[PDB]
């Protein structure tokens, strides 16, 4: 269901999407998954990487990495950026839900993504993934042992 | 004068409306220019079609297909995009000359004749959707 969730069509997207809220609101136990950020991240680094690609060149077409699965481009600079900004809110939306019920499992699994050989090369560059993951820890984190009960 | 002729076929005469013009077809191979020079003296295959002309002057077009030759040659070696076809014709008598053909020759009138509509209904029944890939070059090949 993520990886339907930018299809090319109009309403493909919108029952896609109508079926995701659906399955999220009655499995909330998949938010705190180790395998969903992953892919979620993998998928968002394709399309950002995607946004500037040399339209005219051919094949639209990406592989979604430890994921057999194919992603399809518009061909206007408008479309894509629409749909990557569109695309860039859901991914907070959940990140936030996780991390507001759970914080532990969720944090652990963050901090083993960041622990990969191939992705530190390209750190240098954008790498579109590791600064979502890297930027979405801070605001939604809570207060420590010392600090947990206290009247302001 | 690239190219060394193999042979010609016997059934592919038929003259066209007009002064007798006809229109032939060969089966020829491409060598080049300096190895036909060498191998002229001692003695990658296609067809092409080629336009004989009597009676009618043939100097103009070739000024014009310098010219587009000329413009083709600038484009490329600037870096863009432009797409022109330099057909091939030499004058050979007075008033005689020879055309070359363009592969798979389809004129917009008779499309016009057959359809009586806008190009547009023929691309989409060719092609299919403007929502298709297809339908994407062949309008980026247009607009070249």
């Amino acid at each position: 269901l993520l990886v339907n969730f930018n299809h090319i069509h109009k309403r493909i997207r919108r029952v896609a999407d109508k079926y995701l809220s659906g399955l999220v609101d009655k499995f909330p136990h998949l938010l705190w998954s180790g395998t969903v950020l992953k892919t979620m991240l993998d998928i968002l680094q394709t399309l950002s990487l995607s946004l500037s690609a040399d339209i005219h060149k051919d094949q639209p077409y990406y592989d979604i990495p430890d994921a057999p699965y194919r992603i399809t481009v518009p061909d206007t600079y408008e479309a894509r950026e629409s749909i990557v900004k569109d695309f860039a809110a859901r991914c907070g939306m959940i990140l936030q839900e996780a991390m507001k019920w759970a914080p532990t499992v969720t944090k652990s699994h963050l901090q083993e993504y960041l622990n990969k050989h191939q992705n530190w090369v390209s750190g240098l560059s954008q790498h579109t993934g590791l600064a979502m993951a890297t930027e979405s820890i801070l605001h939604f984190a809570g207060y420590n042992k010392q600090n947990t009960t206290l009247g302001a | 004068p690239e190219a060394i002729v193999l042979d010609i076929d016997y059934k592919s005469g038929t003259p066209m409306q007009s002064k007798a013009p006809y229109l032939a077809k060969f089966k020829v191979k491409r060598c080049g220019v300096s190895e036909l020079e060498k191998e002229g003296l001692r003695c990658k295959i296609s067809w092409q079609a080629a336009i004989f002309k009597v009676g009618d002057d043939c100097r103009q077009d070739m000024l014009a297909l310098q010219i587009i030759d000329l413009f083709k040659n600038i484009f490329q070696l600037v870096g863009l995009d432009l797409f022109v076809f330099p057909y091939r014709v030499v004058a050979t008598a007075p008033g005689c000359g020879v055309i070359e053909c363009i592969p798979d020759c389809t004129s917009r009138d008779q499309l016009g004749r057959q359809t009586d509509f806008g190009m547009y209904d023929y691309f989409t029944r060719q092609y299919g959707d403007e929502s298709t890939l297809a339908f994407q070059q062949a309008r980026y090949n247009f607009i070249r």
